[PDB]
């Protein structure tokens, strides 16, 4: 049920809840927490990042 | 270059 996504831009974390991302990173989303933020994981670490900074990826064959 | 940054959740 986790949704794959790829970062379209760098995202700098400014709070201890946020997950930093580098453009091109593949991340996995658990849920949407509010209008602007997803909660997800990168390399097993959980945090939040912006909806608009990622693209949702299609399923693998 | 990146999209407008959203504020942290309420």
């Amino acid at each position: 049920e986790m949704r794959p996504a790829r970062a379209k831009f760098d995202f700098k974390a400014q709070t201890l809840k946020e997950l930093p991302l580098q453009k091109g990173d593949i991340v996995y989303i658990y849920k949407q927490i509010d209008q602007n933020w997803y909660e997800g994981e990168h390399h097993g670490r959980v945090g939040i990042f912006p909806r608009t900074y990622i693209e949702l990826l299609p399923p693998a064959e | 270059v990146p999209p407008p940054r959203p504020p942290p959740p309420e």
